[PDB]
């Protein structure tokens, strides 16, 4: 259990009162492609993000929005945050079933 | 801004040869048509 | 811009300044320029052209490998020595 | 498949291999491979313990005249059984060639500083340090640049927000600059460039 | 508008302050605690822009909003709080100037303030006068001030009306005062001793105390007043002030009319005079004691003691051979409460 | 496995008990040179309480690690490197106050 | 190749050696270079005389941004908001809505000169030729928030300059 | 200024009884 909170300068309200949420991303439905689909990231949770008072801008709060990392194997993922001694919340894989096709089963009768 | 006539497919540029929006073809006569962000419209 | 002065002023220079008056430009390059037409390029031959072949960034290869100590005989040089150089030939000292 | 592409010569392929090979049967007990990317650059590997002997015979002459660290890199990867990832160029001058070496190590453990066999690399024990946790032993003085005085956490550590976790402001009623965290206006806007369909079928993973 | 995320330098928050008057040692550090709360203010100038100028990095791009005004145009008061949700009056003087009348400056301004805040349809309404404001014969402030007391009271009932008990301050133009009264040599005492006491508070601590005001919903038209924990004694105040000046420290009794005598010779000076008849009478009348009134302590806040905070307040008065020093070694002051 | 410092806790405890001595020690120092006016008591507590902060750090070589981090800041604050600003900032003494009480949080804003 | 600055040595014959020694008691480089700059004084100064006078620029010169419309007195914009996506400073911060005529169009075209580096990648960007990196150089200001731009400023620095600008894209656009 | 307006438009409360 190789905690490093110590280490790291990170305020204790964010390896607390916030998740990590480790999957591999989904296809975009609109594109065919598969790509971007493969090895999993790291994604942290939401937070608040308002509105600027002038000009009407997203501002924000939260110190690492927007922080992401990819990685080759889910359980490289899971000690990863645990050597962070991140919370966490895995999901799996989820590869497409294999599928019959035939051009001829279209003419059956 | 009064609309060109056509028949029917035709061009536009919004009239500025590599200079205007990239071109495309409009393609209405008698019918109000386009457009692109020219507001080149061929109603007649 | 006068001959009392230029003398006097090249005198004081050593240099004779009036040959360049480089500090500043009398009548350089007209700005108003005829227009460009500029330069076709290489690959814009309709009649020929295959992007599989023109193509480098596909010609990218993994690298070569050796040992992957992971999974006589001769002494040899990375490369040959660099010649030592020619000293300059019209202007050896300064 | 002339004007466009670079033509690759061959011949610096071979020596570079060649050599490759010379170094890799005159001390293997700790060249893991010598691998030559194809655009004419060596880059052997080293056991994180391995770091000074290797470099020293590396200044040391056989050919390996490889005087002056260039640079002394960290690349990062949060994957990996140790992420950090330690590189150093080498440059020899009669033979005007480079090379480089690399490593590993863990978020812990103390790899030693290669201050003496490269000479000119004290500045950089300091860099790493404080863009990284990695911590160099044998070194005479590890300390931060690049950085704040306080400030804390590693930089560059392939996550930690650009943004930070701190700002400073002067406030007149204690009449004094200070910290306080980010509130920051207008947001990183992060762009998800990254396509699918892979551009690169000569490379590309098994899918395992 | 509703506030939204954390409290910040880019938080919104529904106040839309507006403090007239700002210039001065209050509320400089009021906006502040605004500003770091990232809320909206509306401080706009009588003055000049330069002077103001300092008030800008407070704020965070659009929140502060300068205003060009004046108090005597009805109108042009009718300008600030035209957006205003709240309007807060910080505007004092100690030296009566000419073309501002001592009365209508705590008189007509505070009234049109009022009126114009039941016209506007302010939210809130909030103003200051000295816990002393209780009529009395000597010094003109505390009763003209006790007029638009009355009369804000009168105008803008629900408005509640701050009644400092002496705030102290690096920028306070009391104890640097006393402390600069060593210039001329002495220290001019009426009597010495007990011919006056008073209690000081932290000017921090009014300043959190105004916004915890608006940021109480108690705080209606209930009349605050604000008190230093501490008790002291006038003599062995002064006493504590060279004591933390380290400048030698020569009491001076004086019958009571020739300071009043030395009053009316420094009035004469067409700039800022460093005396003043009216700044005589300030000097010798006792703060009542009173608590009973709605409050610091009713805020929550408690004050923080004056003892640790006037070394940094006078140490600029220091001679160089004790510019450094701990406050500690001066030893604290003895209370007489 | 090889050990930054000392083998095992106890050890490397006792580095840190003489980094307290000398963080306690140089203070009245710090708030004499750098003329800081806070409380002479009040740095002191405030070390022992940043000394609190990490007080149930339990791996071997972390620790060592932690005074390796724990000495550049007296290193710092001896040289006269970092100032008033620097070391006044663990303070944090402009913050607003932030209950964390539930329901107080509650009221305030969307929070996690 | 290489060459050998100094290296060269004096000679040590009597003639150059009281030359070397007159030359060290009289100063002899020394009042040249105060005759060289003697020499400068009589040059012409190359000061301009600004503001009456102005510096040469170019066509390509880059400044503040102004969208700019049609000859038709129409908007050019059309909100592929690649703007947003190209500008490394990302100061452009766009969000279209439709037409009432179903036209895209923006509704808060924005840009703030505070994040701005003036790379002119937005002048390269743009597929309809809108938003055009103006020749105006000069529009230092007192507050910040004004230089935040709205979408009306810049069409109204579109509308300032909109002869000049076109001035310089008829000037230059062969070259891209 | 803050350009493009609005945002939920929440509804609210009729002024009828009950
Ligand atoms: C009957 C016989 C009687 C006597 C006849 C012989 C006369 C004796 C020789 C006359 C010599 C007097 C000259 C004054 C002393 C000169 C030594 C001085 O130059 O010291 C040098 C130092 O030089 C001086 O510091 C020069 C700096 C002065 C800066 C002002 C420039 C003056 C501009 C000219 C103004 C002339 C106006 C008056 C003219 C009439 C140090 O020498 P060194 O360390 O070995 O190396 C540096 C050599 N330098 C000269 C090239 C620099
Ligand atoms: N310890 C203390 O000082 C205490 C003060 N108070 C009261 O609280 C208030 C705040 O005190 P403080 O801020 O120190 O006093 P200041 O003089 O520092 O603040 C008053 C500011 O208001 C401006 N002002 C007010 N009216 C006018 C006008 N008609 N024309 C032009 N300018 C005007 C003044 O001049 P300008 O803005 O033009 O420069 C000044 O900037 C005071 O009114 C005081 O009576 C109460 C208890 C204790
Ligand atoms: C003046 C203000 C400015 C300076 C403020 C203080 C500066 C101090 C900087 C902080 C440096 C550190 O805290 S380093 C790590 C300290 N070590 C620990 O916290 C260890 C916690 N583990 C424990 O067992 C602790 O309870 C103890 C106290 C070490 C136990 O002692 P053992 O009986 O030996
Ligand atoms: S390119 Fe010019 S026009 Fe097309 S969207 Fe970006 S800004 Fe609007
Ligand atoms: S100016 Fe240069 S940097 Fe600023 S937006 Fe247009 S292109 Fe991007």
């Amino acid at each position: 259990k190789l905690d490093i909170t110590t280490l790291t300068g990170v305020p204790e309200e964010h390896i607390k009162t916030r998740k990590v949420r480790i999957f591999v991303p989904a296809r975009n439905n609109m594109q065919s492609g598969v790509n971007n689909t493969k090895k999993w990231k790291m994604e942290f949770d939401t937070r608040e993000r308002w509105e600027n008072p002038l000009m009407g801008w997203s501002s924000t709060a939260d110190p690492l929005s927007n922080l992401v990392l990819t990685f080759s194997t889910k359980e490289d993922a899971v000690a990863f945050a645990e050597k962070n001694g991140w919370s966490f919340d895995v999901e799996e894989r989820k590869v497409p079933k294999p599928k019959s096709k035939s051009y001829g089963a279209n003419f059956s009768w | 801004p009064v609309s060109e006539v056509g028949s029917r497919v035709i061009s536009c540029d919004g009239g500025g040869g590599a200079l205007g929006h990239p071109r495309v073809y409009i393609n209405l006569d008698k019918e109000t048509k386009t457009g692109t962000c020219g507001y080149c419209g061929l109603q007649f | 811009a006068t001959r009392v002065i230029q003398l006097l002023r090249n005198w004081a220079s050593g240099r004779d300044l009036q040959a360049k008056l480089q500090l500043r430009y009398q009548e350089i390059s007209k700005r108003t320029q005829p227009p460009p037409k500029l330069p076709v390029g290489p690959s814009h031959k309709l009649s020929n052209n295959y992007y599989c072949t023109r193509d480098g960034r596909r010609e990218a290869m993994p690298p070569s490998i050796v040992m992957s100590s992971q999974k006589e005989k001769k002494a040899v040089t990375p490369a040959p020595p660099i010649k030592r150089w020619e000293l300059s030939k019209d202007q050896p000292y300064l | 498949t002339r004007p466009t592409i670079r033509p690759r010569n061959d011949v610096v392929h071979k020596q570079l291999s060649a050599f490759g090979q010379y170094v890799a049967e005159i001390l293997p007990k700790y060249v893991q491979q010598v691998q030559v990317s194809c655009f004419n650059e060596l880059e052997i590997f080293i056991h994180p313990d391995g770091v000074i002997p290797v470099l020293t015979f590396l200044r040391d002459h056989t050919n390996a005249q490889f005087k002056s660290l260039a640079d002394l890199t960290a690349v990062d990867v949060p994957t990996r059984q140790n992420r950090f990832e330690i590189v150093y160029n080498l440059l020899s001058l009669r033979f005007n060639s480079r090379i480089r070496v690399k490593t590993y190590t863990d978020e812990l453990t103390p790899i030693e500083s290669s201050v003496t066999v490269y000479k000119a690399a004290n500045w950089y024990e300091r860099e790493i340090w404080d863009m990284f946790g990695v911590f160099f032993a044998n070194h005479p003085d590890l300390r931060r640049i690049l950085t704040d005085y306080g400030f804390e956490g590693h930089p560059f550590r392939k996550d930690f927000p650009l943004s930070g976790y701190v700002e400073l402001r002067y406030d007149d009623e204690v009449k004094r600059v200070v910290a306080e965290p980010v509130e920051l206006a207008q947001e990183f806007r992060k762009f998800d460039l990254n396509s699918p369909w892979e551009a690169f079928p000569a490379y590309r993973q098994p899918p395992e | 508008l509703i506030p939204h995320g954390k409290g910040g330098r880019s938080s919104v928050s529904g106040i839309v302050a507006t403090v007239f008057g700002a210039t001065g040692f209050l509320g400089r550090y009021v906006v502040n605690h605004l500003g770091r709360m990232g809320s909206q203010v509306i401080v706009p100038y009588r003055c000049e822009p330069y002077d103001t100028m300092h008030l800008r990095p407070m704020g965070d791009l659009g929140q502060i909003i300068f205003m060009e005004w004046n108090g005597k145009d009805k109108d042009s008061i009718r300008k600030v709080v035209e957006h205003s949700n709240v309007v807060i009056n910080l505007v004092g003087r100690e030296w009566e100037t000419k073309n501002f009348d001592f009365e209508d400056v705590f008189v007509k301004i505070p009234h049109a303030i009022a009126q114009v805040s039941k016209e506007a349809g302010v939210e809130k309404l909030i103003h200051i006068s000295h816990l002393n404001a209780d009529i009395k014969s000597p010094s003109r402030y505390l009763r003209s001030k006790a007029v638009g007391e009355k009369e804000v009271r009168a105008a803008f009932p629900e408005a509640t009306i701050i009644k400092p008990s002496d705030i102290f301050g690096r920028e306070d133009r009391f104890l640097n005062y006393f402390a600069s009264m060593r210039w001329f040599g002495g220290v001019p005492l009426i009597s010495l001793g007990k011919e006056t006491v008073k209690q000081p508070v932290y000017i921090v601590d009014v300043s959190k105390g105004i916004i915890n005001a608006i940021k109480d919903p108690d705080a209606k038209g209930k009349t605050f007043a604000f008190v230093g924990p501490n008790r002291y004694l006038l003599f062995d105040l002064v006493q504590y002030i060279f004591a933390v000046a380290y400048r030698p420290f020569l009491p001076y009794p004086l019958p009571h009319f020739a300071y009043r005598w030395v009053g009316r010779l420094f009035e004469v000076s067409p700039f800022e005079p460093w005396t003043t008849r009216d700044k005589v009478e300030r000097v010798h009348m006792s703060d009542m004691t009173l608590p009973h009134l709605p409050g610091l302590e009713d805020l929550g806040i408690q004050a923080t003691p004056l003892e640790l905070k006037a070394i940094e307040v006078l140490r600029r008065h220091r001679t160089y051979r004790w510019l450094t020093s701990e406050m500690e070694d001066v030893k604290p002051a003895k209370t007489v409460n | 496995v090889k050990p930054i410092f000392s083998r095992d806790m106890n050890e490397a405890k006792r580095r840190v008990r003489e980094l307290y001595r000398a963080w306690y020690r140089e203070v009245p120092n710090t708030v004499h040179l750098f003329q800081l006016d806070i409380s002479v008591k009040q740095g002191r507590d405030k070390v022992r309480e940043m000394f609190m902060k990490n007080a149930h750090v339990t791996d071997p070589r972390v620790v060592d690690l932690l005074v390796i981090k724990g000495k550049m800041e007296l290193e710092e604050t001896i040289n006269v490197w970092k100032q008033r600003t620097h070391i006044m900032r663990f303070f944090h003494e402009t913050e607003a106050p932030r209950p964390t009480d539930f329901l107080s949080k509650f009221y305030v804003g969307h929070d996690p | 190749t290489y060459k050998f600055v100094n290296m060269r040595e004096p000679s040590m014959d009597m003639k150059s050696v009281t030359d070397r020694a007159a030359q060290t008691l009289l100063w002899t480089e020394l009042v040249r270079g105060l005759g060289m700059t003697l020499s400068y004084l009589f040059r012409e100064p190359a000061t301009i005389n600004y503001p009456f006078e102005k510096g040469p620029l170019s066509p390509r010169f880059r400044g503040e941004h102004a969208l700019r419309r049609y000859p038709s007195g129409e908007e050019r914009c059309i909100a592929c908001k690649l703007c947003e996506a190209v500008c490394p400073a990302q100061a452009i911060t766009i969000e279209a809505e439709p037409r009432a005529d179903g036209s895209r169009r923006t509704t808060r075209y924005d840009i703030d000169m505070t994040k701005c580096i003036y790379c002119g990648f937005c002048q390269e960007a743009c597929p309809v030729d809108a938003i055009v990196e103006g020749p105006n150089f000069e529009f230092s200001t007192e507050t910040h928030e004004e230089l935040l731009y709205n979408k009306e400023k810049l069409l109204n620095n579109g509308d300032k300059w909109e002869a000049e600008i076109a001035a310089n894209i008829q000037a230059d656009y062969l070259y891209r | 200024y803050s350009t493009t307006r609005k945002k939920i438009q929440e509804w609210v409360p009729p002024s009828t009884p009950y």
